[PDB]
DNA sequence: ATCGATCGATCGAT
DNA sequence: ATCGATCGATCGATTTTTTTTTTTTT
């Protein structure tokens, strides 16, 4: 109703394109882009078409690793009592099952019971966990497996089933070395294989270290959160004007059909043809896939700009956004 | 009521003389197919009939149980006009329909919805074995005397024979074997689709009723649609509730379907006529997964496998393996665990377990009975649930060991079987195989051979007679002749239609059968002789003697594709040139020197 | 995570445990308050909401500087901490001087830690000695690979640096996965391939 | 085996 | 004398029931 004003008077809005950024998770303090890409969490991309046939993602990924006491942790319970049906586990005993079918037992009068379980129910929605190593690699199969079927079929000794999860799903495992090991490639560095790493996209690397500056801004951002006052400072967004409005952003279905999707090719082309050398950067290879989520990518941008058919700028910036992602990789 | 009568004419009128898409009127067809098929249960478009009158449809949306019970009638008749003496054959007929949304699930369906035809969604669970029905009663009696003649019942009800036939009681009414038609009759239980169950919440179990054709029909863990009228039948006692008292919901669906198409003459013909076409080959990588591009050569396996083939039967001894076992060496960031899942909705019959961890289900036969309780119930392995079907499983890496056992069992006897318990049997199983697993690491395992890739045993996989390899390292044009053919791809928001080639493969599935003729088949003898002493010079071997009897299985694949019905020289020249660089690229970098040797088979 | 650690530890004090034992030789035979202190434990709740106002923070980052120089997870109990001494004494605003101590009931555990993973290279060194050996090893012995027990001859046995062979197998793993070695099955140890 | 309902008659009322 | 209700003799239906071989989990 009058909701619907405040839309447009959010839409005409410029600067809430940083606006929306700055009012995403005040508990937590900076880091950023890191951010953003929640929101983009929050809104995929078409994760639709193109037939015949196949239908193509759709979703998208992230984990988060840093220095324990990173309060990383500020981020998942921020949006885990944040977004709708956002689902999240200790992600080290589930135990396994869990995501998978136990399978149940007994009935009675019956046995193989099929639970889904765990991570189904955020279907079409952003599921958070914590420490893949912690979970080892049992069930970091069957993670991956969702990763590519998305959803997965299961049973044990029971009646076959495939299940739906197409779901948005962000997480973080703490560095084996819990630090930097900046020299570290980040791909030998996260103790995971590079397909369940390869999937997510992406990770988005952090680091901390004292900054007397910072630590007092630490010192004082950090203690008004622990204040009961000043509680008055605010982002520019009330979280609940912004999540109805996410839901006007959910609408979109923004089709970049516009040549510049071609320049975002050569793009691509410019972004894999210097990691050709050497491997021990970054790569990865890079991935094609990431050309995918570079379409997911600007599938979430035009989503928080609201315009479809997105822009190159746009491009750019996804594109940019992979290049940080991808550089923290570096070293 | 009686006026409906009249209805019978004008809805009999849709039923024959009504034609779309340059006329040809397919119940016209569908008398004479059903026909010499003699179905003796006719199927029509609710789509077009609603097109026509739908209020004749909102009385099958009212009360569709007589609607049908009248429509059905002339149904018979309508037939036996194009088929005058064939009343002598099954007296009787109803339609399936089609499409009645409806489209609802399980858990919603309310009595709003009830004594109304409500087409129905839900997995096929366990069921009771298929038992003879009443049909039409009749009544030897007590005093009165024989036959009485027939009544009708039931579905179900039969009563009451108060007084009657003579005379009353106490010579009163009771059935007699004789005269008295009976019919199959099967109880099922369908569960509402996992892939559609709400979270958290537990799936609602629903009886399922079979009727004549629609009996037996359905196989147990199926996913599938059903036609059905909901009602409060039957019975109500049920003396246990009693609070609040109520007639424990059951339906039988007119129809059911598999998840989620036949030829026919018309179709089959010009389908026919696609068939004569040689480059119609090549459309089959053109519509083997045009939205994917990839590899023209990885499809090339996927052309084969998909394709299937025959056994063949030996007298009176094995029939060896006309089912391909497909194997593919992954790469990370690749298409590959996408495209068996277009081969998913492609393949008639197709069942995907995955890997392990476990996707359905067990990926072996767990069960022992348990007689008690109630009877329990019996499966067998993944493959169980699909036979003639072909397999769908990737990284096997991910497997359990004792699983994986089952994986070089499927492929060998091609019958499964375990020791659990008291129960004893043979179990037959015949599946095509897919297999892809990525390799151990990262891209590209070692140069050194696959075996040296692979953790999994070459005589594991020696069951496999494809190995899908992939590649490659980064190159400059390879992403623009894919990443510009992916953007345009996306872009959506040449090949055949699926439709045809899907039809094509189970078309040919169910009929041709191709036969080589021994003479230039010598050649073969001959041109493997160079296949394996000079492919044994390197690698070990890795040659197989199971790997020759592949090439014949790849020939009958392609000649079908022809629709040759008998194996041709050019059906070869792809079932080599399919084999010797597919054992080619199981070598080292070195293969680029045994590249050059292999060049005499080409 | 845990809010606090008290590590428990006995000096053998003489001096100590004579009289403990004195306090033990109490039963034997035969100013403490005791359920009124329970009755403020509930009064103490509902009854008082302390807010430790300004003061309180200006004490507690300098501690905390010293404390890293600790987490925040240390300053998320610094101010838990104090302003349940805080809930003492029926404060609606906590003391400024409480937090002293608040951070040496930290310090206590603190105090403990005066007495592996943290410290500098470990593994690092190690890794880069097992990788410059299996790469000398690769130059020259014939093979890319040598075995895991001739790891343990080649590592184990020269220096402390060198650790014992299962640490060995972790820093392999851990390199296994940095793609810097191949495990060439359980018989031997490889070097990655190029 | 006993309890339960049907059903038959009969003796009073109108 | 017609009608009834009343009692009784007529008729026929309802009375037990859970433990040892298992099997997917680390
Ligand atoms: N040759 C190709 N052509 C078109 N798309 C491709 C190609 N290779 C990869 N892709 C894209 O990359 C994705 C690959 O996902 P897929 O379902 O194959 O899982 P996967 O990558 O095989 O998993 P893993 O590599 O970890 O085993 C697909 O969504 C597909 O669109």
């Amino acid at each position: 109703s009058d909701e619907i004003n405040e839309l447009k008077e959010m839409v005409k809005d410029e600067h809430i394109y940083d606006k929306l950024v700055r009012s995403i998770a005040p508990a937590v303090f900076g880091h950023e882009a890191v951010k953003k890409g929640i929101l983009l969490q929050m809104l995929g991309g078409v994760h639709k078409s193109t037939v015949e046939g196949i239908k193509l993602r759709g979703d998208i990924n992230i984990c988060v690793v840093g220095d324990p006491s990173t309060s990383k942790s500020q981020f998942l319970k921020y949006v885990v009592g944040f977004a709708p049906r956002s689902v999240y586990t200790s992600g080290k005993a589930s135990s396994a099952a869990g995501l998978t079918a136990a399978v149940v037992r007994d009935e009675e009068g019956g046995d193989y019971t099929i639970e889904a379980g765990a991570l189904m129910l955020a279907d079409n929605g952003i599921c958070c966990i914590d420490e893949f190593d912690k979970m080892d690699i049992s069930d970091q199969v069957a993670i991956h497996e969702a990763m590519e079927q998305q959803t997965i079929s299961i049973a044990k000794a029971g009646i076959h089933a495939t299940l739906n999860a197409r779901t948005s799903i962000l997480a973080a495992a703490n560095p084996v070395g819990g630090r930097y090991n900046r020299k570290l490639s980040l791909r030998g560095n996260l103790n995971m294989t590079a397909p369940i790493m390869s999937r997510f996209d992406l990770f988005f690397v952090i680091l901390d270290d004292c900054n007397e500056k910072i630590d007092t801004e630490l010192a004082s951002h950090i203690v008004d959160l622990h204040m009961k006052r000043d509680e008055a400072i605010e982002p520019p967004f009330s979280a609940e004007q912004l999540r109805r409005y996410i839901k006007y952003a959910r609408t979109f279905k923004p089709i970049l059909t516009k040549e510049a999707r071609s320049y975002l090719v050569e793009k691509y082309k410019e972004l894999r043809k210097d990691d050709a050398q050497g491997f021990s950067r970054s790569s990865y290879r890079i991935t094609v896939r990431q050309l995918e989520s570079m379409i997911r990518l600007s599938e979430a941008i035009a989503r928080a700009n609201c315009v479809d058919e997105i822009t190159p700028s746009f491009i750019a910036e996804a594109y940019d956004l992979l290049r940080q992602s991808i550089i923290r990789v570096d070293v | 009521p009686n006026v409906s009568r009249t209805i019978a004419r004008e809805l009999k009128s849709f039923l024959l003389e009504y034609t779309d898409e340059t006329g040809r009127s397919v119940y016209g067809a569908r008398i004479r197919t059903l026909g010499e098929m003699n179905s003796e249960s006719l199927e029509v478009n609710y789509r077009h009939l609603a097109e026509s009158k739908a209020i004749l449809a909102l009385f099958l949306a009212k009360c569709p149980e007589e609607m049908l019970k009248i429509f059905d009638l002339v149904a018979m008749e309508a037939t036996e006009l194009h088929y005058p003496d064939y009343a002598r054959i099954h007296s009787e007929i109803h339609v399936r329909i089609s499409d009645f949304p409806t489209i609802y699930s399980l858990r919603e369906l309310r009595e709003s919805n009830l004594s109304s035809l409500v087409r129905v969604t839900g997995v096929v669970t366990r069921r009771t074995g298929v038992f003879p029905q009443l049909k039409y009663v009749k009544f030897n009696c007590l005093k009165c005397g024989s036959i009485l003649g027939p009544f009708f019942q039931d579905s179900n009800e039969e009563i009451r024979i108060s007084f009657c036939t003579n005379c009353k009681s106490k010579g009163p009414f009771r059935v007699n074997g004789e005269k008295t038609v009976y019919r199959n009759y099967q109880r099922v239980t369908l569960q509402e689709a996992p892939g559609t169950v709400p979270p958290g919440r537990l799936p609602r179990h629903r009886e399922v009723i079979l009727l004549a054709d629609l009996v037996d029909v359905s196989k147990p863990g199926e996913e599938v649609e059903v036609t059905g009228i909901y009602k409060n039948n039957y019975d109500g006692n049920l003396n246990a509730k009693n609070g609040f008292p109520v007639f424990a919901t059951i339906i039988e669906a007119n129809s059911i379907k598999r998840r989620e198409f036949s030829w026919t003459e018309e179709e089959e013909r010009e389908f026919r006529k696609i068939s004569r076409d040689r480059g119609i080959i090549d459309k089959i990588i053109s519509s083997m997964a045009p939205s994917i591009y990839g590899h023209r050569d990885i499809k090339t396996a996927v052309a084969c496998s998909l394709f299937g083939g025959v056994p063949k039967n030996v007298n009176g001894k094995h029939s060896i393996r006309g089912d391909i076992n497909v194997l593919l060496l992954g790469d990370p960031g690749t298409a590959k665990s996408q495209i068996l899942k277009y081969v998913e909705k492609t393949a008639h019959r197709a069942v995907f377990a995955t890997g392990q961890g476990a996707s359905a289900v067990g990926l072996t036969a767990s069960v022992r009975k348990d007689p008690i309780t109630k009877e329990w119930t019996l499966e067998g392995g993944a493959l169980v649930l699909a036979d003639k079907g072909v397999c769908l499983i990737d990284e096997f890496d991910k497997m359990n060991d004792q699983d994986r056992t089952s994986i070089h069992e499927a492929m060998e006897q091609q019958s499964i079987s375990i020791s659990k318990a008291g129960i004893v049997t043979t179990l037959q199983a015949r599946c095509s195989i897919i297999a892809a697993a990525n390799p151990n690491g990262g891209r590209y395992n070692s140069t050194l051979p696959l075996a040296q890739n692979v953790s999994l045993t070459e005589p594991i996989l020696s069951r496999f007679d494809i190995l899908c390899v992939v590649r490659d390292l980064v190159d400059e044009e390879a992403d623009e002749r894919l990443a510009t053919f992916v953007v345009d791809s996306h872009v959506r928001s040449s090949p055949i239609p699926q439709e045809l080639l899907m039809k094509y493969i189970h078309y040919a599935r169910t009929k041709i059968y191709p036969k080589l003729h021994q003479m230039d088949m010598d050649k073969v003898s001959r041109v493997y002789a160079d296949l394996r002493r000079e492919s044994i010079s390197t690698g070990s071997f890795p040659i197989t003697v199971r790997h020759l009897e592949s090439i014949l299985r790849i020939a009958e694949s392609f000649a079908k594709m022809r629709l040759s019905e008998f194996v041709s020289s050019y059906d070869l020249d792809r079932a080599i040139k399919v084999v010797v660089d597919s054992f080619v690229d199981a070598q080292k970098v070195s293969v680029r020197r045994q590249l050059r040797r292999s060049f005499a088979i080409y | 995570r845990f809010d606090l650690v008290y590590l428990v530890l006995d000096k053998v004090d003489e001096k100590n445990d004579r009289e403990l034992a004195k306090h033990l030789t109490n039963l034997y035979l035969e100013v403490l308050p005791v359920e009124f202190l329970t009755m403020y434990i509930s009064y103490a709740k509902e009854h008082i909401h302390p807010i430790i106002t300004e003061a309180a923070k200006t004490e507690l980052v300098r501690a905390y500087v010293g404390m890293r120089k600790a987490t925040t997870r240390q300053l998320e109990s610094m101010i838990r901490l104090a302003e349940a001494h805080a809930k003492m004494k029926l404060k609606n605003v906590v003391e400024l001087e409480d937090v002293q101590e608040a951070v040496r009931l930290i310090r206590s555990a603190i105090k403990d830690y005066a007495t592996q993973t943290g410290k500098s290279v470990i593994q690092r060194k190690l890794q880069e000695d097992l990788s410059r050996e299996i790469m000398n090893v690769l130059k020259d012995q014939a093979s890319d690979s040598m075995s895991f027990n001739e790891l343990i001859k080649q590592i184990n046995e020269h220096s402390q640096d060198r650790v014992e062979s299962s640490d060995i197998q972790e820093a392999l793993s851990r390199l296994q996965q940095e793609d810097k070695v191949i495990v060439l099955g359980e018989g031997v140890r490889r070097s990655v391939r190029l």
